[PDB]
């Protein structure tokens, strides 16, 4: 399921 | 405005695959 | 989406989906009507039978997808809430009337080939495409068959799906149902004689109904995907938020932040 996603939108 | 007019249809005047049932059903 | 079809590329470019920060999921579907404001259903966002009550911090918004779970690296836009309103009067207790919320994202987003709002009806849009017979279109990431009460074949699509609906006279909506049917309300979808078939599910919720007009050939945003029992059952329908009748209240709250 899901793909990481950048940590600058945390 | 621009609301409602995709970019990659009805700007290049494309159609959908299946927008012509959409259209086809309003009599 | 049950018995649709994957979506083209940029073909519902007003397609957002909603995603829960931690843990990671997709919660629901959800609009983009202009820039900064979000459509989405209450429901999503509110619902203390459960005990979900989102705020602000706790949802990502993501714009620009096909893929349900990758990202999509210089395509999707992902953007943070500034504000979220939920309409005072949804009904949770009871049917899901008023099942509709506005979110207000932190920073306008950029349109794209990928990224655009759909409109929203006015009056006599309304009046004139809203009728039985009449067939919108339905997107969303959700299941591909029915759901909680859970399911086999498929489960969860790869990418965007899509399915075309006919609306359904409101008599038919409620004989279908034991619930209160409300005038917020509409239903769509195919009776058992006609044959074809198809519907939203779960995690689909949220999302847009949309009909093209055939005077102005544009897109507009007719229903949120609300409620249903099941999910492609037959002689059950599915129902949606109207959005012109709660459409006041939309302008209310963007005009008085705008
Ligand atoms: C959105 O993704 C989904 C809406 C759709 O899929 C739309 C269509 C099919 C057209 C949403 C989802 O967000 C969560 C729901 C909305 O809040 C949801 C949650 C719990 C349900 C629900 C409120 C409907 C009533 C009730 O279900 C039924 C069938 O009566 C309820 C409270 C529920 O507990 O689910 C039911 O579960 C089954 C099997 O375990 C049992 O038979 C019932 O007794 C039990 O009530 C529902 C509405 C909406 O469709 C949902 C799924």
């Amino acid at each position: 399921d899901f793909e990481e996603i950048p940590e600058e939108y945390l | 405005a621009d609301c409602g007019l995709r970019p990659l249809f009805e700007k290049k005047s494309l159609e959908d695959k299946t927008e012509r049932e959409l259209l086809e059903s309003y009599i | 989406i049950v018995e649709g079809s994957d979506a083209e590329i940029g073909m519902s470019p007003w397609q957002v989906m909603l995603f829960r920060k931690s843990p990671q999921e997709l919660l629901c579907g959800a609009s983009l009507i202009s820039d900064r404001w979000v459509l989405t259903a209450a429901h999503c966002l509110l619902y203390p039978p459960w005990d979900k009550n989102f705020t602000e911090n706790d949802l990502l918004v993501r714009i620009g997808k096909h893929s349900r779970t990758r990202y999509e690296r210089n395509i999707e836009k992902i953007s943070m809430l500034e504000k979220i309103y939920i309409h005072p009067r949804y009904n949770w207790r009871e049917n899901l009337d008023r099942d509709i919320a506005l979110m207000k994202l932190k920073k306008p987003v950029a349109f794209s080939d990928y990224i655009h709002p759909v409109c929203l009806p006015d009056r006599e849009t309304a009046a004139s495409l809203l009728q039985a017979g009449y067939k919108g279109r339905v997107t969303g990431w959700g299941n591909l068959k029915e759901t909680w009460t859970a399911n086999v074949g498929k489960g969860q699509p790869s990418v965007l799906q899509v399915v075309n609906l006919p609306i359904v006279e409101r008599p038919v909506c409620k004989d279908s149902t034991r619930i209160r049917i409300t005038d917020n309300m509409f239903c769509a979808g195919y009776k058992p004689d006609e044959g074809k078939r198809g519907d939203a599910c779960e995690g689909d919720s949220g999302g847009p109904f949309v009909m093209k007009s055939p005077f102005n050939n544009r897109w507009y945003q007719m229903g949120i995907v609300s409620w249903g029992e099941g999910c492609d059952r037959d002689g059950k329908y599915g129902f949606y938020t109207h959005v012109f009748r709660l459409k006041k209240w939309i302008q209310k709250v963007i005009d008085q932040f705008g």
